[PDB]
């Protein structure tokens, strides 16, 4: 019965890289040679957030522009004002070992986790005054990898059990269970609509999930190791892919294949992080090799390189309204870039 | 600046007061990290918050000396995954149960358990993270481990083990098999202790290991080291 | 005169190799580095250092015109206050940091549970005020005479405390304590056979020394001689090569002491190499 | 086992989608870049009169 | 949340007097703490404050040198002392908790106040009672001495609410926030010495003298107070 089974899930494989590369016209390099490149790419550093004592693990930006939360292995969530650097918020956490966070696209809630396998749901607009957490989300069985708010009531989490999970948070149950991954889900991006998204695990694939109907609509298998980092595309249609093979990869959804790779022989290191400009012309990455590199997504040169980390830079992301970039790293400093 | 924008910087201002007490209250703290491989009696250790975490924290005090122990045991992961944020304890205690040479109980190459603990300290010992990182090696169940070495040789696990059927001997030649996998001698020390559960002399090399691996970490941090 | 060009070498050579040194190692510890305990005595042995290597153009100067440069009251009773205030205070420097050196090696679990940022800023902070109150001296007394030249009054009881506190309080201290650290860490259940602390030690008292007993020991001999004796008329030069010598420590203590650790050495190493780039 | 009948069941899912050519895939990223371009501030700097950040 | 007052009372003049406010349901060592004065017939008026951990303190111009105002954080309570009491200083003394960071909502929660008997921005109101009726809509108007507008792009211009018989009550924020817990019928708006409150679809228990005040700058000024009667 397993060798019957076994042969047609090959069958079925061959069958759908056939419809793939059927489905491979031109690639994205001849169609876009007459585009004109962006020529190079000179960010400066506008601000530096200091105040961490340990590696900053995570960061996301509010829906505002303005407002950020990172955490830190020293135990703390600290909310900053990028435009004046005035640090609003400190939330000490129960567990140390924090290794995400997410800010709610409404500004009341946070979110943290990390290696206790729980989601702690932070309050920040209480009568009191004071941050308090609203809910602890328990039930990953492995560390908890990454968040993403989809609602001030829904959110999704990915964890090292190889399982992602939307749970409901007025009751702290997971209503979703998303599964198929073989190793451990690194890396989770939410589409702007929040119909779909799209998680990278550590078997080297990357799955595009529907949240509703709780299943997995495609698969993505290009990278030689382990993804550390994924990020869609503004459109949508298309996600990024960071490894460490030291390669970034940008994946169509409606050419279900992959369409260009960005990569030279200089960087041996993996990547840590990704995320898209505002037009999504620009590709940011963050690296092992202590900065970032600012890839042209269309023509897959490199336009610029954000150097500003004596560490291995760990998060990096771009305003709602494009305006700057954020970058955290190991040294423990946040750097804001225009 | 107006009102307002001078009275939210003397919040952040008084936030980051508050960061620096705290950081340096928490600096404190000795941290260990547990580490042994399957069945190596780290719990009997340890006893010596979590459901499923793995991330277990036992704090404790010493002769004024603050512990901060991680037991890591529940997390199914590979080590690469959150190895490295442990990059910066104190020191690594490890466990190894030494009366446990000649049982499998484990995936192995034809029939042993020192091996994989070998295999392990191999791999931590010799990390990018665990550089400089001091290790306090245990050897649990000494007894079980007498009576074993009457009734069973070494060399079923030990082929080179040579000299007389003593407790002895074959600890000896445990002490030199495990410390020997260190590959830089001259960076990071090992404190090896065969582990006296009938006494309280545990807790106290431990502290003993720990005041000289901070000692030495300050002397180097400054050059006369 | 080869004692004038003597003190003229030592000082130019001095001056131009710690100005760069000390600026280095005060902008990498200050700029770049977390503040620890460690940084604190860096930092304000840097700027002792700096603020003698910016005073040494002045003696050059006083130097040059063999006396006579300052024309007024005030620069006399001024300059060489600024300046012996930074030495001293450098030597109180190098105590604290000897001492503090011995503590976390006699004391580690003490030195765990209550050695922060503070202490070492109080500390730092009493040192600079004993070494004003050490200064205060040279301030009194330092007068105009008529050629010209300001010189000097109880010297006895100047000259006596200098030695006592300025030289031999702190060598005995560094000394006991560097002796302590190496003995001490050589006869441990854990110890290990090594070498680096003992030739560490021995250099940095060696250096200390060498840099500053010779002006002590001028010190002394000038009042115990009569100034018109022709081993006095000797001396006079001699002891202001002693006094450029005993200045030269100012540019051999950032090697010594900050540049000596592997993290200061790494950040100062990636900053220099950022910048040349 | 039943895991068999799962990746059978997931690869029959995976494979009854309808894809579009690449080229009109790249063809409609380069068109939302194109225009998105003059209002992205990273690749034409603003004026810093309009700079949040100095 | 509960800020309660005491210590009025009847005082000679020439006297001292301490007033103590006891501060329960928030963190209240977080919170800068303002003592606002109303006199028996006039509005409200700004007497001092104290920020959070006690670090600048502001006063009136008519207070300074008499009053002093202090906080204990580990009993959670607010302290004035008044010395040297004149016959103008009988009023209703109020506790008023404010917050400030990005976003926050200053002058939030007042206490009920305690009775005691014995350059600068200009705020003018443009009437002191109008008559309406509800289900109408009323329009208020403040004016500013000057523009309340900062180079950091906000206005800092407040609308508080005293019905007949409680505290005042925040009602609006920088001039067009509506404050937490604050009906959707209350819109703020305007420019610089020049602002406007709209009440569209209005009914009972709406009644009440509205303030306009500034946090430009200190001493914080409030304005005369426009009356809204049936
Ligand atoms: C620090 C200092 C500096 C002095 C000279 C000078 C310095 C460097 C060189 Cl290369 C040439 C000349 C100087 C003068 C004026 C100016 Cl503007 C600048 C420099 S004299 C002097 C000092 O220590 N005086 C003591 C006692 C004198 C010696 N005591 C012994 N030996 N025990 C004191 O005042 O009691």
């Amino acid at each position: 019965e397993l060798d019957q089974l076994r042969q047609e899930a090959e069958q079925l494989k061959n069958q759908i890289r056939d419809a793939r590369k059927a489905c491979a016209d031109a690639t994205l390099s001849q169609i876009t040679n007459n585009i004109d490149p962006v020529g190079r790419i000179q960010m400066r550093t506008r601000r530096t957030l200091r105040g961490h004592l340990a590696k900053i693990y995570a960061m996301h930006w509010g829906t505002d522009s303005r407002l950020l939360v990172s955490a830190s292995q020293d135990g703390k969530l600290i909310i900053w004002d990028s435009y004046t650097t005035n640090k609003v918020h400190a939330i000490p956490l129960r567990s140390s070992w924090v290794m995400t966070c997410a800010y709610a696209p409404s500004g009341n809630y946070v979110a943290c986790g990390g290696l206790d396998n729980i989601c702690s749901i932070y309050n920040l607009k209480t009568r009191e005054g004071n941050v308090r957490v609203s809910r602890e989300l328990a039930g990953h069985t492995g560390y908890l990898s990454c968040c993403r708010f989809l609602d001030d009531n829904q959110i999704v989490t990915s964890s090292g059990d190889t399982t992602c999970a939307l749970w409901d948070i007025e009751t702290g149950q997971q209503t979703t269970t998303f599964t198929g991954h073989t190793g451990d889900v690194m890396s989770l991006s939410l589409a702007p609509d929040t119909r779909l998204f799209v998680s990278g695990a550590c078997d080297a694939s990357a799955k595009l999930w529907d949240v509703r109907e709780g299943m997995c609509r495609q698969t993505f298998t290009g990278h030689e190791s382990d993804i550390n980092a994924i990020c869609f595309f503004p459109n949508g249609n298309a996600f990024a892919t960071g490894s460490d093979d030291a390669t970034c990869r940008l994946f169509d959804l409606r050419a279900d294949q992959e369409l260009m790779t960005y990569s030279h022989d200089n960087i041996i290191c993996g990547i840590t992080s990704v995320s898209f400009s505002k037009s999504g012309r620009l590709l940011l990455a963050g690296y092992d090799d202590f900065n970032c590199n600012v890839w042209d997504a269309l023509k897959a040169d490199r336009a610029g390189v954000l150097a500003g980390h004596d560490n291995r830079v760990s998060c990096l992301g771009v305003t709602d309204d494009g305006m700057a970039v954020a970058t955290g790293s190991w040294d423990s400093f946040l750097k804001i870039w225009n | 600046l107006s009102a307002e924008d001078k009275a939210a910087v003397e919040r952040s201002k008084m936030i980051d007061r508050n960061l620096r007490e705290d950081g340096e209250k928490a600096a404190r703290e000795v941290k260990l990290l547990l580490l042994g491989a399957g069945e190596s009696g780290k719990s009997t250790i340890v006893k010596q918050r979590v459901k499923t975490t793995g991330i277990v924290e036992t704090h404790f005090t010493f002769k004024d000396l603050h512990f901060k122990m991680f037991d890591v045991g529940g997390q199914r992961s590979e080590r690469k995954k959150w190895i490295h944020c442990f990059e910066g304890v104190t020191a690594i205690i490890f466990c190894v149960a030494l009366s446990d040479y000649d049982l499998v109980l484990a995936e192995d190459e034809e029939m042993n358990r020192m091996h994989e603990s070998m295999k392990l300290f191999d791999s931590i010992c010799n990390n990018k993270w665990f550089t400089d990182t001091s290790i306090i090696l245990f050897l649990n169940k000494k007894d079980l481990f007498e009576e074993k070495i009457k009734k069973s040789p070494l060399t079923i696990c030990y082929p080179e083990y040579a000299g007389s059927n003593t407790y002895e001997e074959a600890a000896a030649y445990i002490q030199c098999q495990f410390e020997d996998l260190n590959k830089r001698k001259d960076t990071k020390e090992i404190y090896t202790h065969f582990t006296c559960a009938t006494d309280t002399k545990n807790v106290q090399f431990v502290f003993d290991a720990v005041t000289d691996v901070i000692i030495k970490n300050n002397l180097k941090d400054c050059g006369l080291f | 005169e080869p004692p004038v060009i003597l003190s003229m070498v030592i000082l130019s050579l001095t001056f131009l190799l710690g100005l760069p040194g000390n600026g280095l190692v005060l902008w990498v510890a200050g700029l770049k580095m977390q503040r620890t305990v460690n940084t604190i005595w860096f930092l304000h042995l840097t700027l002792a250092d700096l603020l003698c290597c910016l005073s040494l153009p002045f003696s050059l100067a006083h130097l040059a015109l063999q006396g006579q440069w300052p024309y007024g009251r005030f620069l006399c009773k001024l300059i060489p206050s600024i300046i012996v205030l930074n030495m001293f205070a450098s030597v109180f420097l190098l105590t604290a940091i000897s001492l503090d050196r011995c503590l976390v090696v006699f004391k580690p679990i003490w030195c765990q549970n209550h050695r922060n940022v503070g202490m070492a800023c109080s500390i730092c902070g009493c040192i600079w005020v004993v070494a004003f109150v050490m200064c205060i001296p040279v301030f009194v007394y330092r007068e105009i005479f008529t050629h010209n030249r300001c010189g000097y009054t109880p010297l006895v009881a100047i000259t006596i405390t200098r030695l006592v506190v300025g030289f031999l309080l702190p060598s005995v201290i560094m000394i006991a304590c560097y002796s302590f650290i190496v003995f001490r860490m050589q006869r441990g259940r854990f110890a290990k056979s090594q070498s680096k602390t003992f030739r560490v030690a021995v250099v940095v008292v060696a250096v200390f020394l060498v840099c500053w007993t010779p002006y002590h020991i001028f010190g002394v001999l000038s009042l115990l001689t009569d100034p018109e004796t022709p081993l006095g008329k000797t001396l006079m030069s001699w002891d202001h090569v002693c006094i450029a010598l005993a200045s030269a420590n100012s540019c051999f203590n950032p090697f010594l002491y900050a540049l000596l650790g592997k993290d200061f050495r790494k950040k100062a190493r990636q900053s220099i190499q950022g910048i040349l780039e | 086992i039943a895991q068999a009948r799962k990746l059978v069941e997931q690869l029959k899912m995976e494979a009854n989608i309808d894809r579009i050519k690449v080229s009109k895939a790249a063809a409609d990223l380069m068109a939302y870049c194109e225009a998105h371009a003059k209002e992205d501030p990273l690749l034409t700097p603003v004026p810093a009169s309009e700079n949040p950040f100095r | 949340v509960q800020l309660v007052e005491s210590g009025g009372g009847l005082v000679q003049p020439g006297g001292s007097r301490k007033l103590s406010c006891s501060a329960s349901g928030f963190a209240f060592s977080s919170f800068g703490m303002h003592w606002v004065r109303q006199a028996p017939e006039k509005g409200l008026e700004w007497v001092a404050y104290i920020s959070s951990g006690s670090g600048t303190i502001y006063y009136a111009d008519t207070v300074k040198g008499r009053f002093t105002i202090s906080r204990d954080d580990p009993k959670n309570t607010l302290f004035l002392q008044m010395t040297s009491l004149r016959s103008e200083d009988t009023a209703m003394y109020y506790c008023v908790r404010s917050i400030y960071y990005y976003g926050s909502s200053p002058f939030d929660f007042w206490g009920q106040g305690t009775t005691l008997t014995v350059s600068d921005i200009v705020m003018t109101q443009a009437t002191s009672s109008v008559p309406v009726t509800p289900g109408e809509s009323v329009s208020i108007s403040c004016r500013s001495s000057k523009s309340l507008l900062h180079s950091n792009g906000n206005t800092y211009l407040y609308w508080f609410l005293q019905r007949p018989g409680q505290s005042p009550q925040l009602l609006i924020y920088r001039m067009s926030n509506l404050a937490s817990g604050v009906p959707d019928r209350f819109s703020g708006s305007g420019s610089g010495t020049a602002f406007t409150l709209t009440i569209s679809r209005l009914e009972a228990e709406d009644v009440g003298v509205y303030y306009c005040m500034q946090h430009l700058e200190y001493p914080l000024t409030f304005g005369a107070g426009t009356k809204l009667e049936l």
